[PDB]
This record gives structure tokens, sequence and C-alpha cells, in this order.
């Protein structure tokens, strides 16, 4: 069998060059591009790294660049394995929080009052 | 103004202009200038094919080629009207069958001490030699020091660079040795008196320019190039045959690119370890290269293994 | 750890293996320097060998070092034969690369904090 | 329902519901999940303790020949707490039937390779080492195929970005073709394409 | 089904060996067969004298890019960006702006003729049918710095000819 | 600054401009309410769009159509 | 032992495939080739594209097949999307799907007969091959690489013509295949150049996972062409060749009879085509017509959105393979549920067909080894799977 | 016949009893396994199904029907490996229950 149970926090290295200690990741929730109202693009945690300089390429004006990562987003399942991926390869990060709104109390019929203020007109 | 890493495809602010740049010295200098990235403007004389091996150093849009004679004025003016700095390294050995060869070190550095200077350039740098003195030797060695003073009237602050003898890959002085497969290998001239001069290494030459190109404050304060440790011996000629174990010419051959049994043979055997009060290389640091490590590379003869 | 190892068990089949192939590199550095027809001094090669082993000495867990053993041994397969045509061996030395500044006042004049 | 809709059949959906059922019945040691695809495919989820004998059981029989090893692949899945996913695909010659073997693993935990069981896995098994680092056990010759000699990346996983770090260039500084940090002329503009409003009713998630 | 080719046992009798003995010894093979099938030289050489003669094509042949416009010049492009989002090599780059008359037009317009992989989807994505793969293979400049086409090549290149372009669309638009 | 890259290269530039070439059109008129604009011909050109012409006698070139349309 | 690397040599054939030879004096007994001259980053690259946009990178995977590739892709996608293609469209995928086999099986003999060193059967057949690229240009878009098969069936209808052309073409082709019969079959030297070479016939000839020819022509009768359907492909009549023993000369003689089958199928397919439509009608996958995307309102919103993003594919793994004219063609297309696919691992031939060069080579000469390779018909860039 | 169709084998030599040993060769080794797994319940089922139709009737060609293998010399190989299969069923133990259940959410596809 050769099970040999032991314990160590798995920090793997050698596969990148230097950008372990240089950068800091970010875990957050994408929340409702507000030109419309589709809520399908919630429920999945994503990541994005540091943004570095974008200069002008002096022949066209293209957005040529250094900063070799700059485009890496993965699709996470939840907050639980969100941390566990950033530590398993081991570079710094910072975590946001999921925002869910009010439930909330909305009821038609109270928009026509005898003495209240909740009263609509000009419909 | 600069932007980002200067690995490749950067801007780095500077816009230079290097004349000549087809020989051993002028090519290898520009091969650093297209690495950090800039608008390198190199005009060549009469050679479309002889710059083909030059292009894969500047990435894209960084180099540009123009045509010029030198005795004409505006061809040396139309190109240089938009730049920041400009260096020059133009010149060669023996007198042409058509040229004049005296004023080429006099009026041709003056032809770019023209409106070129007036146009608004700065940090204009010319080349010198360590042995170019006003003394009566030689026909080529002197008449180089004439340009060191008579053209120094113009450009009152330049930091004209003064190199010693250089050794690299495809020069003339070190390849003058071991191209002497002959019925007798004689030194110059069967005497170990003055040998040798200061063979500075070619990486130190191109490193001195790029530190000085935005140093700052290096105008007028002319500089000298230190060689190796320390003077050198007669052993060098024996050092050749020991370890060696004893470009637009023509379509068939050039009739005269000779060994020149004339004042060529004395322009190197006139050493002149000159004044050490010039700053001139270690202060424009950092340049420190021996001889014994770079000698395997340039020498190439029939054994090649042992 | 409910996972079986590769070769070693705990640190003592491990640390004798990193010492082991070090001699195989150590007789290799003078052997290849005349073979691949490149011209540096041979002691620089022996400095760069121990450069690579000493840097990763911050490991306190087995089967990662053992994973580097498989990486370290596979390097010798191309090395003893001729499978790196005069470039990959020169790729170890960051030679013509411009120097990184690594100094705070030096970084501040050039760059948007890279 | 109409034309221009794929006509499914039930005969192959019946026997593949029938055949794979008594497979878990006769080895309840390694099999942990069996599922039938809605278009006549079969998955047999296997913990990799039985990586050799279940193949060795499908290596030979009288009711299951299955001696045509077609496809060894490798699929990474982050956010699973065991990342990778080795997936086989084998073919019965006499019966015209496809079945796949899904075996998960992790990075450092090795896998007993199929070298005596099949000899078509000679170049396939090495590929997962070169691309992921999944060290298979007891292979006679582990080497480097389909990558360049100086990489340290195992690129087909997700943390390796689109370009590497190793944009190559030439200089006449001496002779060499030297490496350099990577520099592009253009960003590879990354779009944003996922429209909202959930076009699929059947695969609806547990709403938590 | 089956077929068993190259599966035939020999004759092995008195007379039929003389057909296999005259074959090897006097070479009735290899000359009647292979010396006659080569000659066969008297046929006409089907060669195109390329600087003078040219070969056939099709009306749907792809090639050089160009831009069209309406009757008297209007810039048929409307800069609706759809050709950009389907270019597989992302050879398109467009920056638009409201021109002072009010209708939107383009400012930069690029086709990376190096990167351009000629999927031609730009021709099948424009609603107002702006960009057209013009059928002329005239090319081969001398620098990498030249083939990046800006806008003022393409309107000029779309106006070196139009009757070449305008007849091919008008003979093919019924199919697609 | 950029003016050095074309020395002896003659700067191949466009001649005509469509910045203002709408303005030389004989701006159309109908005297109705709503008009089709399948201009340039049917099944080509800009798609069908309907414009109200009541207010400073014009339409506004339809955006798509480009030709000045009015009453 | 001498360790020559006769490969990178641009000695005709295909200057690539650099390998080693630890030859035992004259015999080889050890061959360990190297691959990876074109890795190109293919399977990583598709992970950022959409379904319609990624499609020509299947086309450039061979050198030869233009309609047999993308046949293994749309049929690998239409199963996920619950679509049968319309019936006029299926008669064209069999027509061009049985015309690319008349491009491999011409190139698979001549290029093999050039490494060998014969000059004249290289020029005697490519001059007839020119009569066939005029088809490709007339129907789709270009010389070879045509993004023509879509997931929504055929792109567009082939124009007026191409039915008195193909019948004109195919009625004068069997004389050209009767040429090479006189050139190679009855000849002795080429027979003496290849008999009993590469005798691989055991059950390790199938345990190595080979696909067709370097199968059934060596023995075991099996193919994907009448045990597994594609489209209207079983409603035509043909037979499949089998050679006698397990050498190269009894996998060569598959390809002469194989070209004598594609002429029958084309002359059988033309009689059976009905008039009809091109695309799938429900237009959540096919784009609508050009005369429609300029009139109505419903046409543009199901046009303008269908190019910004792609389709909507349901999740769940899938797999299929078809008959490439040199083998199987595995595609294990992992779907995720958006316009952009997940992992797309491909199996091409040559993984099996060239790893088994170790078994096939030894005990033989060095001049045998170049004659081995042009029999499996191995094309690089296709070993990038 | 002199060629067996499938190239690589040889008609070697006698049908009807080379098989009849090798079925009975398995059935004696079949009794050695402890009977709790249903491996015996189906393998002894099909061998008794086979050997009843095997033993012992003319001709070779009739034995091809009602015995769905290739040619009769290849039907040896259908059970040749099966003898090598069942003897390794004693070595490892599939009749033991499940081991290493996965951690409770792994075989869910949509991430
Ligand atoms: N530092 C040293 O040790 C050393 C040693 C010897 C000489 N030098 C001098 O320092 C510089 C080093 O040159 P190098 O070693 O690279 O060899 P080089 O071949 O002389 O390079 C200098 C360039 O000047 C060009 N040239 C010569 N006459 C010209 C003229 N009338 N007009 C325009 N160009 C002319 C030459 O050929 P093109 O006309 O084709 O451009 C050449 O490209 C030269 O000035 C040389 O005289 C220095
Ligand atoms: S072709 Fe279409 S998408 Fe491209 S610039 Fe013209 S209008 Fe815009
Ligand atoms: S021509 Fe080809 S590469 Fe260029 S934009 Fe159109 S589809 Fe893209
Ligand atoms: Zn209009």
């Amino acid at each position: 069998i050769t099970v040999d149970e032991k314990l160590d926090i798995t920090t793997i290295t050698g596969v990148p060059e230097e950008h372990i200690k240089t950068r800091k990741a970010r875990i957050f929730v994408p929340a409702r591009n507000n030109m419309q109202s589709g809520v399908n693009n919630t429920k999945k945690w994503k990541m994005e790294f540091d943004t570095r300089e974008r200069w002008e390429n002096p022949l066209m004006g293209w957005a040529s660049t250094a900063d070799p990562l700059s485009n890496l987003v993965l699709t996470f399942s939840t907050k639980e394995d969100a941390v566990a991926f950033a530590e398993k390869n081991g570079w710094s990060y910072d975590v946001e929080e999921r925002k869910v709104p009010k439930p909330k109390s909305k009821s038609y019929g109270a928009n026509f009052s005898w003495n209240k203020r909740t009263r609509v007109s000009t419909k | 103004i600069p932007h980002g890493k200067g690995g490749r495809s950067s801007v780095s602010g500077i816009v230079a202009t290097v004349f000549g740049a087809t020989g051993f010295l002028g090519r290898y200098v520009v091969n650093h200038l297209g690495r950090m990235g800039s608008q390198v403007i190199v005009p060549h004389r009469c050679e479309p094919y002889d710059t083909m091996h030059l292009r894969p150093m500047g990435d894209l849009g960084q180099i540009i080629f123009m045509d010029w004679n030198g005795r004409d004025k505006d061809s040396i003016r139309r190109a240089v009207e938009h730049s920041s700095v400009v260096i020059n390294l133009v010149g060669r050995e023996w007198e042409t069958q058509n040229f004049d060869f005296e004023d080429v070190f006099v009026k041709i550095p003056q032809a770019i001490a023209q409106v070129s200077k007036e146009a608004g350039v700065e940090k204009f740098i010319h080349i010198s030699h360590l042995n170019a003195d006003i003394k009566s030797s030689s026909k080529y060695l002197r008449s180089k020091a004439v340009g060191e003073k008579e053209v120094r009237e113009t450009f009152p602050e330049a930091t004209i660079i003064k190199p010693a003898e250089i050794f690299g890959r495809e020069d003339r002085f070190l390849n003058y040795f071991a191209n002497i497969r002959w019925f007798g290998g004689v030194p110059l001239i069967s005497l170990g008196k003055k040998t040798v001069k200061q063979p500075v290494y070619i990486v130190d030459v191109t490193k001195g320019i790029i530190n000085a190109i935005k140093d700052p404050d290096a105008r007028g304060k002319t500089f000298a190039f230190v060689g190796p440790s320390r003077y050198l011996l007669f052993d060098l000629v024996q050092y050749v045959f020991a370890v060696a174990h004893r470009i637009g010419r023509l379509f068939e051959i050039s009739p005269f690119e000779p060994w020149t049994t004339r004042d060529k043979v004395e322009r190197i055997h006139t050493t002149d370890k000159i004044l050490p009060h010039l700053p001139g290389l270690e202060d424009l640091g950092v340049e420190a290269t021996p001889l014994e490590l770079k000698a395997i590379e340039v020498l190439r003869r029939h054994r090649t293994y042992r | 750890t409910s996972v079986k190892p590769i070769f070693s068990r705990d640190m003592n089949e491990a640390k004798r293996r990193v010492r082991e192939l070090y001699r195989a590199w150590y007789r290799e550095v003078p052997n290849t320097v005349h073979l691949f027809q490149l011209d540096i001094s041979v002691k620089q090669g022996r400095d760069k060998v121990r450069e690579m082993f000493k840097k990763n000495a911050h490991i306190t867990d087995p089967r990662v070092v053992d994973l580097l053993v498989i990486k370290g041994k596979m390097e010798l397969e191309e090395t003893i034969k001729v499978w790196k045509q005069r470039t990959h061996v020169m790729r170890f030395f960051h030679e013509t690369e411009a120097p990184r500044p690594k100094d705070f006042l030096s970084k501040f004049y050039v760059g948007h904090d890279p | 329902t109409r034309p221009t809709v794929r006509p499914r059949n039930d005969v192959a959906h019946k026997q593949l519901s029938a055949f794979g059922e008594y497979v878990a019945e006769i080895l309840p040691k390694y099999v942990q999940q069996v599922q039938v695809s809605c278009f006549n495919e079969l998955e047999i989820c296997i913990h990799p303790d039985g990586v050799i004998p279940v193949l060795t059981f499908l290596r030979d029989h009288s009711n299951a020949q299955f001696k045509s090893l077609a496809d060894l692949t490798a699929v990474d899945i982050p956010t699973r707490q065991n990342r990778f996913e080795i997936v086989y695909n084998l073919l019965s010659l006499r019966f015209n039937s496809r079945i796949r073997v899904k075996t998960y693993t992790d990075e450092l935990t090795p896998i007993e390779s199929s070298v005596p069981v099949y000899k078509a896995a000679n170049w396939y098994e090495r590929e997962i080492w070169d691309m992921f680092g999944v060290f298979f056990a007891n292979h006679p010759d582990l080497r480097r195929i389909l990558t360049d000699y100086g990489f340290e990346g195992h690129p087909f996983r997700k943390d390796f970005p689109l370009s590497g770090y190793v944009e190559l260039r030439y200089d006449d500084e001496v002779k060499r073709v030297v490496a350099e940090p990577v520099e592009l002329a253009q960003e590879f503009r990354k779009f944003d394409l996922n429209s909202p409003w959930e076009a699929f009713p059947a695969y609806r998630q547990p709403p938590e | 089904t089956y077929k068993y080719v190259n599966l035939r046992e020999p004759s092995m009798d008195m007379k039929s060996v003389t057909d296999r003995a005259a074959q090897t010894l006097l070479w009735t093979e290899l000359i009647r067969g292979l010396g006659m099938t080569l000659s066969y030289l008297f046929r006409e050489p089907a060669t195109i004298n390329y600087p003078f003669e040219k070969g056939p094509l099709s009306p749907r042949f792809r090639g050089e890019h160009a831009l069209r416009r309406y009757p008297s010049g209007e810039e048929r492009c409307i800069a609706c960006k759809l050709c950009e989002a389907v270019c597989p090599a992302q050879a398109i780059t467009i920056e638009a702006e409201p021109r002072a008359d009010g209708s939107r037009r383009t400012t930069r317009y690029d086709i990376d003729m190096t990167k351009c992989i000629y999927c031609g989807f730009c021709q099948e994505a424009c609603p107002v049918d702006a960009i057209v793969e013009g059928p002329n293979f005239e090319f081969s400049t001398e620098t990498h710095e030249e083939l990046l086409y800006n806008k003022e090549k393409l309107l000029n290149n779309g106006d070196k000819w139009e009757a070449e372009i305008a007849a091919n669309i008008q003979a093919d638009y019924l199919y697609r | 600054y950029r003016k050095v890259r074309f020395v002896g290269r003659q700067k191949e530039v466009n001649e005509n401009f469509a910045i203002d070439l709408i303005a030389e059109q004989p701006v159309s008129q109908v005297g109705s309410r709503v008009i089709s604009c399948d201009g340039g011909g049917g099944a080509l050109g800009h798609p069908r769009v309907y414009i109200n012409l009541d207010k400073e006698t014009k339409t506004g070139t339809c955006g798509y159509c480009g030709l000045q349309f009015r009453q | 032992n001498l360790t020559l690397n006769f490969g990178p040599q641009h000695p005709a054939a295909h200057g690539v495939l650099r390998l080693v030879m630890e030859l035992s004096g004259e015999m080889v007994r050890k061959c360990d080739p190297h691959i990876g001259l074109l890795h190109r980053g293919t399977e990583k690259l598709i992970e950022y594209k959409t379904y319609l946009q990624a499609l020509p990178y299947f086309d450039r995977l061979d050198y030869v097949s233009m309609m047999c590739n993308e046949q293994a892709y749309s049929l690998a996608v239409e199963k996920l999307l619950n679509i049968q293609p319309p019936p006029r469209a299926q008669w064209i995928r069999v027509l061009f799907g049985e015309i690319t086999r008349l491009l491999n099986h011409i190139m698979a003999v001549t290029t093999h007969a050039l490494d060998i060193g014969a000059m004249t059967p290289f020029f005697w057949m490519f001059e007839e091959r020119e009569k066939m690229f005029e088809f490709y240009e007339r129907v789709s878009g270009a010389r070879m690489h045509a993004a023509y098969v879509r997931p929504g069936g055929v792109h567009q209808d082939l124009p007026l013509g191409l039915m008195d052309d193909i019948y004109e073409f195919s009625k004068n082709f069997s004389l050209r295949i009767d040429e090479l019969e006189e050139m190679l079959t009855n000849n002795r030297i080429w027979r003496n150049r290849t008999v009993d070479i590469g005798i691989v016939t055991a059950e390790d000839a199938l345990n190595y996972g080979f696909s067709g020819v370097m199968l059934r022509g060596s023995g075991i009768q099996w193919d994907l062409r009448k045990t597994q359907p594609y489209d209207v492909y079983d409603q035509v009549e043909f037979d499949v060749p089998i050679g006698s023993r397990g050498d190269c000369y009894d996998r060569y003689l598959c390809r002469v009879e194989e070209m004598r089958q594609s002429i029958r199928i084309i002359s059988q397919c033309l009689n059976k085509m009905p008039p009809g439509e091109i695309k799938v009608d429900d237009a959540k996958v096919s784009p609508p017509k050009r005369a429609e995307m300029k009139t109505s309102m419903e046409s543009l919103i199901h046009h303008f959105k269908l190019y910004t993003e792609g389709y909507q594919v349901p999740p769940g793994a899938t797999y299929t393979a078809i008959e490439a004219p040199k083998g199987e063609f595995g595609v294990y297309l992992v779907s995720d549920g958006s316009s952009r696919p997940y992992r797309c691992k491909i199996k091409a031939p040559g993984f099996a067909h060239l790893a088994g060069l170790d078994k096939m080579s030894k005990g033989h000469m060095l001049a045998d080894v170049v004659a081995i390779i042009g029999t499996q018909d191995i094309v690089f860039g296709e070993v990038d799977r | 016949k002199k060629t067996t169709g499938l190239v690589g084998l040889a008609v070697c030599e006698t049908p009807h009893e080379r098989l009849k040993i090798l079925y009975t060769k398995i059935l004696d080794v079949l009794g050695h396994i402890p009977k709790n797994a249903a491996y015996r319940k189906y393998t002894e089922q099909i061998t008794n199904e086979k050997l009843s139709m095997v033993k012992a009737e003319p001709d070779v060609k009739k034995l091809e029907e009602r015995l769905q293998g290739g040619q009769i010399e290849e039907v040896i190989l259908q059970a040749e490996n099966e003898l090598s299969l069942a003897r390794k069923m004693i070595q490892w133990k599939p009749w033991e229950p499940l081991v290493e259940e996965p951690p409770a959410s792994q075989w869910k596809w949509p991430i």
C-alpha cells in the first residue's frame, strides 16, 4: 500500500519564473452589467490579476504590451474552493464578498390610497 | 519619453543617426540600439545588398535606410533634421584611386559640423584614436590629429571618444596576424620592443556609447579607452601560432585591397600609451575584459578540436 | 496524506538522490564544454550546477523533491547524448539580456512599477 | 416531433442500459458510478486503484472483446479538489460498441500505467507527462514529446497563459539565437460573450 | 463485403511456364509495357505561359481586400463592427467617431494582411455589404512594414476598380 | 516628429473624401408621410427603414441611406 | 555503432521527421524517431474561440482533406444539438466526402513513388489532378482550404454546372488508373522493391491500435464505412478490398481497388439527388438568407446576435470518429454550455501508425526504412493531435 | 483450406477436442474460486452453454454457427486469454466491496 500519512501545505513552484511574489490575485463576483437585467451571469466566482502598463506602439497606435499574463479568468464553483486554489499554487490574493439584494416587499394595490402617500398618477 | 520594458518594441525616447555602419565597428554598435528600441536612422553610401544582414536587429519600423555621398550637403542634412543625438564613425584605411583621403578626416567631419549642428542636435560624438598625434608619423596616423583640433573649433562640446586598438571578430589588426600563411612569419620588425598597444574588447566599445548617449553632462569632457592588463608583450605574436597551431569588393576579385607595403606597417607599431588624466573608460563604466578568454573565439584554424 | 509516493519514503532516500546525480553533472561539465564547441571557462559551469541545486533548498516535504528528481534526471538524457544543438545549453545563461535594476531609486526613474 | 430533428432509437439505448448494468455487479470493488448517455454512450467511473485489472478484465472475455484502444486523452478541471481527469476510450471489435473509462486522480499521486495491458499507450501515456506532469507508474521510457527542450510549464493546464514567456529572437551579438521575455505587437483583445437569461431548462442547477 | 486481391495460385504445368520463362530471360515484360507507356511523348504539353497566358477562376474567388461605396461617394461602411468580431486572426481594428454631419463613420481601419487568414467571413457578415474580397492576386511588396493596410489604401484600392467587383456580386448574390 | 519615415516615399494618400459629399446631392422630396429607403437598389445596399418627414422638411439621410432626403 | 540521423536532410519526400538510427553494422535493430517539428499550439488555441470561428483550424489539420475534415466536426457537433441535416445537404457531403479520397489515394502513391525515386508517375498524375481543383474553387471559396461544411449543413448551393462536369470528369478517369497498373503492378523491380517488407500481422497489429489500411488489407475484415453510418451512405453499393498477406505490397493493392470504388459511388450518387434546400430551417443555428436579412425584423436579431456570439450547445461529453482516407479520426469534444467550447482533444492517425514503426522496421536494411514510411501515408502537421 | 483468413494464425491442428480440453481446463480452475461473486455465475453459464454445443458434432463449418466467434482456430483465442483471465481472479480480489468513495461532489459536470 505504502500509505505513509503526512502533512504539509502544498505550495508548488518552479513552473513559473518569478511572478509568484510579484503579483496579487483578486477573487470577486461579476455583478449585473446594468444595461440590461439578466441575472444568469451571477453564481460563478472568477479571478483577474494585476493590470500593468499599456503604451502606444509607434507605427499604428496598437495596444501592444508587456505584462505577459493580463488575461486569465477561470470559472470557480464557490467560495470554499476559491481560497484553496490560490494557496495550492501559492501567491497573494484578496477576496471580495457576494452581494445579494433585498427580497423585497412589493405589492400592487397599495398604490391607490385613502389617506396614505403611496399613490401613483399619470399612468 | 520612455515606456515600459525596453526588451523589444519599446520607444525609449532617443532618436540616433549612425553614419558609416557597414564596417566592423559601426554594425555591432547599432545591434544594441535596436535592442532597447528607438528610431535608428542609418543612411548607407552605395550598397543595397551590403545592409541585408543588418535588418534583423531592429524589430519593425525602427530602422530606415537613406542614400548620401558626403561631399554633397543636403543628403547629410535632409536625414538629420529630425533627430536628437548623432554619432559618427566614418573613415577607413588607404587612399582611394579616385578620392583625396586627406580632407575625408577634415572636411567630412566638418560637413556634419555644418547646419547639422545648427539644426538643434546635441551630444554629437566623433571617434578619435589613441595614437593620432601631431608628430611627423604617419601619413595616415597623423592627419587624423589634424581633424582632432581643426574640426574641434566647431562643436565646442562634443565628448569625442578616443579608443585604443580594438580586438573583436572581424577587425583588421588582429586578423592581420594569422592571415600571414607565408614562407616566413616575421614580427614587426623582428623586434620585441614596442609591442604591444592596448587591445580593448569590442563589447566595451559598444557599452561605452550607450552609457554616454544619455549619461548626462558628457559634452566636451572627452574620454579615452583603457585596454587590458596591462601594456602587452612580444608574446602575442607567439601566442597566435601557438593556439592556432601554426562585402562589396567585385564580382571576381578586387585588384587592390592589399597588405600595403607602405605606411600601413608603422601605424600600429607606434604604441603611445597616452595621458592617464582622461577619465575616460572606467568612469564611463563598466568595462573590464581580459584577453585570454576571448582569444579562443576569433582565431580559427585547421585543428579546431585540440 | 492519503497518497502513495513515487520513489522515496521520508527525506533519506530523498537527500541521497540529490547528492547522487550531482557527481554525474560534475564529470559532465568538463566533458561537454569541449564537445559542444563553446568557449567559456569550465569553473563557471561548476558554479552554475551548484547554483541550481542550492536555490530550491526550502522544501520540507517529500515527493516534490522526488518530482524534481525525475526532472533532474531527464535533463541528462539530452545532455550525455547530442540533442541540444548548441543553443539549449547556452539558454541556461541569461547572457545578452539587459540587467534588471532591483533597486528602489533605480526602478523609480524607469517604469510604472514593473 | 418534426423533420430536422434527430430521430433517436431505443434498441441501442436498451442494451447499453442492459450490458453495463451487470458490469458493476461483478466488480463492486472499483466501480463507483455508471451512467448511460442519452445517445448510446457509457461511462464507468473508476477510482484508480483498479486502473489495471478492470482494463485487464475488458482486455479479454467471451462476452466482451474490447481490444481496440483508440483514445487516451487528458482533461483538466479546476475547482474540483482533485484537478485532472484521465479518460480512456476503447472499442469492441466484434460488437460495434463504444465505452469510455473516466478515472480521476490528482497531480502528485501517481497512476499505475497500462504498459503490459496495452502497447498502444507507448506514446499516448508520455504525452500527459509532458503536458501536465501526471507521472504514470513503471513506464519503461519516460521522455519529452511534442514540446521544446527548455520548457518548465506543462502548458495544457489553465494557469499557463496563452503566450509563454519565451519569445525568441536572433542577434548578431555573437552567433546565438537567444531567448528573451515575451513582447507582443497586439493585446489579443479578449471579448465578453456570455449572454444572460439561461437558455437551458433541463440542466438547471440545484438552486441552493 | 469482400474481395481477395493478389490471391491467385500459379499455373505449374508444361506450357504456361514458357510464358514465365520468356518473361525473365528475354524481357518481353518491361519494354512492351514500360517502354511504350513512356512514349506516349507525342501529346501536347499543357503549360500556361504565365506572363502572357492565364488560367481559369471562379466568380466566387477570394483575394485582395477592398471597400465599396454607393453611387456618388458615400462610404457604404457604417462601422457596425461585425467584421471585427468574426475575424479569426483579429486583423480588423476599428475606432469610430460621430462625424460632424451626425452619421457615424470610421477613423482607423486596419487589415493585417500578414495575419489575415482569409476566412472571408467579413464578406458574409456585413449587413450593408461593405467589405468585399476583391478578385485580384496582385501582391508581393518588399517590406513587412508595408502590407499593414490603412484606410487610405483600401478606399483607393476599392477605387482602382469597381466594374470588376460590381459584376461578380451581381452574378452571385442570388445563391447566397 | 513622425515626419522622417517617408523621406523619398512620397506619401500615397487618398484624393476624394466622403466627409462631405452628401451635400452635393439633389435632396429628394415627396410630399407624403412615410417612405421606404431601399436605396442603391433592391436586396443590396442599406436595409429598409421608414422615416417621418414632418419638421423642418427633412428626414436626416436615414443614417443608413446617406442621401439627403426631405420634402 | 554508428548513430546517423538521416532525417532533417531535405532529401525530397518531406524534409522533416528527424530520428536516430542505432544500426548494428548494416541492419538497424533500433529506431527511436523524434517528433514535434510542428506543435503549433493547436489544442490550447481553440479554448478562446467560438464554434463557427474555430472551424477552419480543423481544415488546416491535414494537407489534403478539405471535406473529410470538417466532416468529422459538424457531425461531431450536430449530435449535441439534436439536428438532422436536410436531405439535399447529405448528398453533397457524400459527394465531396467521396472526392477527397481521390486526392489522398493519388498523393499516397506518387509521393511514395518519389521517395523510391521514380520521376514520371509524379508528373503523369498531378497534371490530371488539376481538373479537380477547379471544382473546389467553383463551389466554395479558394484553392484548397475551404470553410465550407458548417454545423448547419452545407454553406450554399453549388451553382449551375458541376453535374455535366463531374460526369464528364469521372467518365475519363479509369483510363488514368489503368496507366499506373502498367507502370507498377506488372513490373518486377518495384515488386522486388516491395515484397515481404513490414510483415506485421499478429494481434499486436491490432493491439497497437491501428486504423484502416495497414489493417484489413492485412487480414481482419472491419471498417467504419458499412458498420457505422454517416448520412445517406449505406444506400449505395460498393465493396471493400482485402489483400492477401501482411506486408506493404498487400496494403498497396488496397489503394488501387479503393480508387476503383470511388468512381462507382460518384456514378451511383448522381442518379439519386433530389432538389431541395441547403440549410437547417429552424435558424437558431443556420443564418438566414441574404434576401431575408435586409427586409424583416426577425431576421436581423437572429442574424446580428448569431455572429457576436455563437450557438447554445447543451453540456455533456461526446465523441465520434469517421473514416479519414488514411484512418479513424477521433474527436472528444468537451462541451461546457456557452458559445465558447471547452477542451477539444483530437486523435489523428500516425500516433498508432508511426509508434509501431519500432516493431515494423527491425531485422531489415536502412534503405528499407524510407520505403516503409510512404506506405503508412504519414503527414506532419496531422501528427499534432 | 490452407490459409485461415485472419493472417497471423495457422490451423493448428485439430478442432473439437483442442477446444474440449480448454473449456474443461477452465471449469476445473473455475471451482477453485470462493463462490460469492457472480463472476462464476455467468462465466460457468456461458462455458457450459458453449461446451454443450461444442461437444461433439460435425462439421467444423457447423460449429462456426451457434458459436459466435471468428474462424474455429480463432475461437481458441476467444477462450485462450480467458484461461489467463480467470486465474488472475484469485490474485486480486474484486469480490471485496467498494474502496475509496469519492469526496461527495465530484462527478457533477457543469463545474
Ligand atoms: N577603433 C580602432 O581600433 C580603429 C582601427 C582602424 C580604423 N578605425 C577607424 O574608426 C572607424 C572604424 O571603422 P571599421 O573598423 O568599422 O571599418 P570600416 O570598413 O572602415 O567602417 C567605417 C565605414 O566608413 C565607410 N567609408 C569609408 N569611406 C567612406 C566615405 N568617403 N564616405 C562614406 N563612407 C565611407 C566605410 O565603407 P562604406 O562607404 O561602404 O560605408 C565603412 O563602412 C573608421 O573610421 C576607421 O578609419 C578605428
Ligand atoms: S464591413 Fe460591416 S462591420 Fe466591417 S466596417 Fe463595414 S459596416 Fe462595419
Ligand atoms: S478576410 Fe478572413 S481574416 Fe480577414 S477579416 Fe475577413 S474572415 Fe477575418
Ligand atoms: Zn435610403
